[PDB]
C-alpha cells in the first residue's frame, strides 16, 4: 500500500519553516539559514508500520510579499503545518491568520498542524504554551512545540500528520 | 488615464508572475525527482520529461 | 491610486524573485545534464 | 579557457528556440511550442585550439515578457536578434531589440542579426540587402539562417565566438 501526499508549510518569515524541513528530511540544522526565495521543494518517505507514506513537501517563503501566491502552494494539499516562533507573539498572531485562511480556502479535509518552533529558546518565550495549546484545541489543530535546532518533536509532528491523514 | 493603464500593467505583471511560479514549481519537482533517481539512466528520462 | 502603484511594485518584486529563482534552477538543471556520473550529480544537488 | 553568456531575442515565433535546438541537439520541430519565460542550454565547442562554452539563454518573445529581457541580457557578452525573413513586422521588431541593446546592454556586447527561416525563400518578405545594409550601419553580424536545414546555424554561433574579445 502506497500513500503519498502534498503538505505545505506556512508562517511568518524567520520562524523556522525551512530549518524544520531540513531537520526532518536531511537531518540537518543550519544556524544561519538564509530567507527562502519563493519556496522550496523536498520529499521524504516514511513508513508507519505496513503502509508507505511519501511526503511531498512545499516550504513557502514566509515574507509578506509572497502572501498572495500561497494558494498556488496549498491548493490541493491534504496537510499543512503552520509554524510560529514561541519567542514572538506577533508571529503567533500571524500564524492565527494562516489557520483562518486555510479553513476558508483549502479543502475542509486538510489536516492542519500548528508548530511553536524554537522551543529550545524558552529563555525568552513570548507565547505561553497553555495559550497556544488552547487556541489549537478549539480549531482542532495538531499542536506541538518543536526545535529544528535540537530536533525536539520534529519527526513526531510529521509522523502525527501522516496518521491523522484520511 | 492614470489608474487605467496602471491597472492593466498590474494584471500583466500578475500573469507573468504566475508563469514563473509555475515554472519554478515544475523545475523543483524535477530536481527533486532527480535527487531520488536510482540510476543515471533514470536521470536522463527525468531530464527528458515534460514541463 | 497611491496604493495601486505600491501594489504594482510589490507584484513586480515577487515576479522578479521567481524569475531569478527560475534562472538558478535552470542553470542547476543544465549542469546536471552535463554531468558525467552520479558523483558529480549529487555534488551539484549540494 | 573561455565561457560566455549569450542571449536570443526576437518577436514570438521567429525561430529562436528552434535555432538553439539545432545548434545544441541538431533537432528541429515543425511544431515547436511557444517558450514560457525562458530556457537555458549550454554548448561546449572547441574553436580550433581552445574550448569555448556557450551559456545560451533563449527568451520567450511574447510582448508580456519584454520588461524582463534586461534581466537576461545584463552581463551578456553576446546577443542574437532573430526575425522571420517572411515576416516584415518581425524585422521591424528586431530593429528595436537592437536599439534596446545598444542603449542598455553592455557596451562591448557582440550583437548578431539572424534572418531566420531562410529555407522559406519562396515567401521572402524581407530583402536580404535591405537587411544587410541595416546591419552594416549598426555594426551587427548579419547572417540568414535556417533551423530546419541547419543552414548557417553553426556559423553564426562560431562567428560570434570569434568576434568576442
Ligand atoms: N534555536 C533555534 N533557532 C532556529 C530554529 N529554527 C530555525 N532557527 C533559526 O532561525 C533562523 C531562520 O530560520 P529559517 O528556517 O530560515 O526560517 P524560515 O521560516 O524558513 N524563514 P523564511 O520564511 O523567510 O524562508 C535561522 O538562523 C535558524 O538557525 C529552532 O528550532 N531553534
Ligand atoms: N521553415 C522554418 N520554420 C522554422 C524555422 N525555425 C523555426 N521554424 C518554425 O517556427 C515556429 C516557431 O518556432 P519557435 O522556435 O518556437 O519560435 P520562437 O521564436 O522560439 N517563439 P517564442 O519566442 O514564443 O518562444 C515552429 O513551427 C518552427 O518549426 C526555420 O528555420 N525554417
Ligand atoms: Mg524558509
Ligand atoms: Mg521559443
Amino acid at each position: 500500500k502506497i500513500c503519498q501526499f502534498k503538505l505545505v508549510l506556512l508562517g511568518e518569515s524567520a520562524v523556522g519553516k525551512s530549518s524544520l524541513v531540513l531537520r526532518f528530511v536531511k537531518g540537518q540544522f543550519h544556524e544561519f539559514q538564509e530567507s527562502t526565495i519563493g519556496a522550496a521543494f523536498l520529499t521524504q518517505t516514511v513508513c508507519l508500520d505496513d503502509t508507505t507514506v511519501k511526503f511531498e513537501i512545499w516550504d513557502t517563503a514566509g515574507q509578506e510579499r509572497y502572501h498572495s501566491l500561497a494558494p498556488m502552494y496549498y491548493r490541493g494539499a491534504q496537510a499543512a503545518i503552520v509554524v510560529y516562533d514561541i519567542t514572538n507573539e506577533e508571529s503567533f498572531a500571524r500564524a492565527k491568520n494562516w489557520v483562518k485562511e486555510l479553513q476558508r480556502q483549502a479543502s475542509p479535509n486538510i489536516v492542519i498542524a500548528l508548530s511553536g518552533n524554537k522551543a529550545d529558546l524558552a529563555n525568552k518565550r513570548a507565547v505561553d504554551f497553555q495559550e497556544a495549546q488552547s487556541y489549537a484545541d478549539d480549531n482542532s489543530l495538531l499542536f506541538m512545540e518543536t526545535s529544528a535546532k535540537t530536533s525536539m518533536n520534529v519527526n513526531e509532528i510529521f509522523m502525527a500528520i501522516a496518521k491523522k491523514l484520511p | 488615464n492614470k489608474a487605467q493603464r496602471l491597472q492593466t500593467e498590474l494584471d500583466v505583471s500578475e500573469q507573468v508572475q504566475r508563469d514563473f511560479v509555475k515554472l519554478s514549481q515544475t523545475l523543483q519537482v524535477q530536481l527533486e525527482r532527480i535527487r531520488q533517481a536510482d540510476s543515471l539512466e533514470r536521470i536522463r528520462a527525468i531530464l527528458n520529461d515534460t514541463k
